[PDB]
């Protein structure tokens, strides 16, 4: 169990922090674009990015087409980052 | 036995145009001569005889067979000397250089403006046997050239493409000789030919000097500029890490950290203004003039970015055309600038479609911010893998996945529910299930639906494992050094563009090397060179012999 | 597993396809044509000339100089 | 094992050219109607199958070779490969045998060999439409 805790620390720091940086930029940029589209009682970029995060977790006429297309690209990119992060772990362990 | 009589007959027959120099005529074999044949057949005695009977030692075999771009064709330069050299016949090479009647010239060049050095760069490939040959011949001719024509610097002769043998090796991705030339030392008298020197040496420590002539960015069409943009080889990144260049490029970067951070702040700001502008959009309905102020800046910056990217593609990209793989990062900036400007036109022309284009440019602009991650190593490699995974790997998985998704989507909706199917709503509802977003809704043959669903979940899992296995297999097979080089080349791109300058030009930045008098005894005045000094530490030096140095001590 | 295998297994999949395409679906007798070019490789042990249907493959070998030269059909590069 | 097989096999072909010229030993089929090459294909004997297809012999008894060199200039050259038992045109071809008849795990290894791989690439290019 003790070595297991050692690897957690390593994974959190070197790999997850880097994912988080890229993921937050993606989250912010896409959230604002979705808010600018909504437009009135305005949900805060924070409140929005929150709404988009809970969306990913699954909890839950220029407006309709762009809103959906932008979201589809979002889900893919977030998964790409996870797959990249997984690949980064494998390459690190061998070395 | 018939050649000597045969030629005498020809001369005694009064032929004005001698037979020995007769050359072939068809577009395929144009220019070939009997001397070419004697050399290819590796018979010096025949070579001597043909030359002794007036064989033109500078006849060029220029036909299609002797051209560089054709398949199943041999390009060796067009001249006999290049042939002999390119087929590793020193006995022939020496006679062509040393015969009294008609010495061959090391300065001679073919229809492409290529000398024997140019050709040797062309014939070389990364195989070991070939590479060892090329360096041995290449060097052996430089020594000969120092003897036969001292005043001429053979590596200074350019071709019609204006490329010296080193630049040629760079453009054509010839690592083994390119590496050899840069790290070249001569121990014989012609010390000047070497590009590597040792300034001084103290115990284990020592400083080595690397000639930067064709390399440094100061000159036009430098090796660095060539590799970054002109070279089109897959292993160009491998060249950047070679001993002198990697240290040199790191130096140029360290001096350029400010400009990088500055430009990052500028772009960041521009995005903040772009961010505010899109958030405050109200669709149908000092402060309102300030909102126009934002739009102006966006239009102004979008064209500047569009102009900048155009300049990058305008400067060198005209013969490249589709360079998507080579410069993935550069494309997105152009699209963002292009999309941003187009969005502003529509905004001005009250077009209801601009909003998607405006937000699309906003989201893309923020994502493009990953560009500047190349400043740090860890983030730079992560951004490189993103580019790699998204680019080559995602297309194939997605293409296969849609076939499964589409085929399963039609069958399950058609099976569940006059009944109105939406291909979108169907594929969407099924995609969100895998994505974890939503859940499947019962119509209220349920049994068949369940079996079909089992096939989908597992088969979808199989595709994931293949993607992981195929993605994973690339990492193990790939050399650990390889992935890192692609990043160092990205940095090399940045430094070179910074040296270019913005629109308010900041050109003629200070040189990166220091100039020293490397050679004491050239044929004439002392030879000065711009060298890059690289410190070395070797703990096994005691057994080996000490190198000849310029200075006597670390001082001076 | 050998890394090369997956690529070869695919080349065999293509090999299966190509051969069945030559057979044909219902119009079977159309794709019956010899490949390669027929040349006179040499003389046989039986006096008649040794003719064969050959396939051309271009090669480039940089270490051949030391070894002896092979007997060739033509005197110079043709085609 | 393979080094013996190729060495012995070749030495017997040369002897056969001297002892029985009119006889083509590689033409004799067995009760299953397989020549030595087709047998090697069906039984997945890669090393000798490879050797047979690309065989070179010098000076006397030059004929019993499946690889020839049309011409040679410096490093470049054009090599000719006998396609007798190979071409798909012929019945019970080596390709047909490997593709369908052979039951060795390593059939795929056999397809990627100098004469066959190039040939299959050619036929594929012709069949893209
Ligand atoms: C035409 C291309 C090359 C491209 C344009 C769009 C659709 C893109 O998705 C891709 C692929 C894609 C499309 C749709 C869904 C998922 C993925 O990749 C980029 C393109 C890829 C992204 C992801 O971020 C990156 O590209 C990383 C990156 C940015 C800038 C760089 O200088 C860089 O170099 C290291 C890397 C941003 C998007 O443009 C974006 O913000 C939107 C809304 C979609 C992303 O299409
Ligand atoms: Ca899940
Ligand atoms: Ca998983």
């Amino acid at each position: 169990t003790g070595i297991y805790s050692v690897m957690i620390e390593k994974v959190i720091l070197r790999d997850l922090l880097r994912f988080l940086l890229v993921y937050l930029v993606f989250l912010f940029g896409f959230a604002v674009a979705l808010v600018s589209l909504s437009r009135p009682p305005y949900r805060s970029i924070l409140d929005a990015s929150l709404e988009l995060f809970k969306f990913t977790i699954g909890m839950g006429l220029r407006f309709r087409g762009v809103v959906l297309l932008l979201l589809l690209a979002y889900v893919l990119l977030t998964y790409v980052l996870l797959l990249n992060m997984l690949i980064a772990l494998m390459s690190e362990t061998v070395n | 036995a018939c050649i000597q009589p045969l030629l005498e007959i020809d001369r005694d027959s009064g032929n004005p145009q001698p037979l020995v120099n007769a050359q072939c005529t068809d577009e395929y074999y144009r220019g070939h001569s009997a001397l070419h044949i004697a050399i290819e057949k590796r018979s010096l005695q025949c070579v001597k005889l043909l030359v002794e009977n007036g064989a033109n030692v500078h006849a060029k075999a220029c036909g299609h067979f002797f051209q560089k771009n054709q398949d199943t064709c041999f390009y060796f330069g067009e001249l006999p000397l290049s042939l002999a050299a390119c087929t590793k016949q020193w006995d022939v090479v020496n006679y062509l250089l040393e015969n009294p009647h008609q010495p061959a010239s090391l300065q001679a060049q073919d229809s492409l403006g290529n000398t024997v050095l140019h050709a040797l760069v062309m014939i070389a490939d990364d195989s070991a046997e070939n590479s060892a040959l090329v360096v041995r011949m290449y060097d052996g001719l430089l020594q000969a050239g120092a003897r036969l024509c001292p005043n001429v610097q053979l590596e200074g002769i350019p071709n019609l493409e204006g490329l010296t043998p080193l630049k040629l090796a760079a453009k054509e991705g010839k690592i083994e000789i390119f590496k050899h030339i840069l790290q070249r030392e001569f121990s014989a008298p012609c010390q000047s030919l070497s590009r590597k020197f040792t300034e001084w040496c103290y115990g284990p420590v020592r400083v080595s000097l690397y000639d930067l002539a064709s390399v440094d960015s100061w000159e036009e069409n430098s090796v660095l500029e060539i590799i970054a943009f002109h070279s089109r080889s897959p292993h160009r990144h491998r060249m950047v890490v070679l001993e002198p260049l990697n240290k040199l490029l790191q130096a140029k970067w360290d001096r350029l950290i400010p400009r990088f951070c500055f430009n990052f702040l500028c772009y960041l700001v521009y995005m903040l203004i772009f961010t505010a502008v899109a958030y405050h959009q109200p669709a149908l309905e000092a402060g309102n003039s300030m909102l126009l102020l934002g739009h102006i800046l966006i239009l102004l910056g979008g064209v500047y970015l569009l102009l900048g990217q155009l300049w990058y593609f305008w400067r060198r990209r005209l013969f490249i055309w589709i360079s998507f793989m080579d410069s993935y990062s550069e494309i997105l900036f152009l699209l963002q600038a292009l999309l941003t400007v187009l969005s502003q036109v529509l905004c001005f022309l009250a077009i209801e479609w601009y909003l998607p284009l405006l937000v699309s440019s906003l989201v893309m602009g923020w994502t493009n911010l990953l560009y500047y991650t190349r400043g740090f190593q860890h983030t730079g490699i992560y951004s490189v893998m993103i580019e790699k995974v998204i680019l080559r790997d995602l297309l194939r998985f997605l293409l296969v996945y849609l076939v499964f998704l589409f085929g399963f989507a039609v069958a399950l909706v058609s099976l569940s529910r006059p009944p109105y199917r939406s291909i979108l709503d169907a594929s969407l509802e099924l995609f969100k299930f895998t994505i974890g977003m939503g859940e499947l809704a019962f119509q209220e043959f349920r049994g068949v639906v369940l079996l079909l669903l089992l096939a989908y979940v597992l088969l979808t899992y199989v595709l994931l494992l293949n993607m992981l296995i195929a993605l994973m297999s690339e990492t193990v097979n790939s050399v650990a050094t390889d992935s890192w080089s692609i990043w160092k080349l990205q940095k090399a791109i940045s430094v070179l563009e910074m040296e270019n300058g913005y629109w308010w030009c900041r050109r003629k930045k200070q040189r990166a090397g220091v100039m020293l008098t490397v050679g004491t005894r050239p044929d004439g005045s002392p030879d000065e060179r711009w060298c890059f000094r690289v410190g070395e530490m070797n703990w096994a030096t005691w057994e080996q012999t000490l190198p000849r140095t310029l200075c006597e001590e670390p001082s001076g």
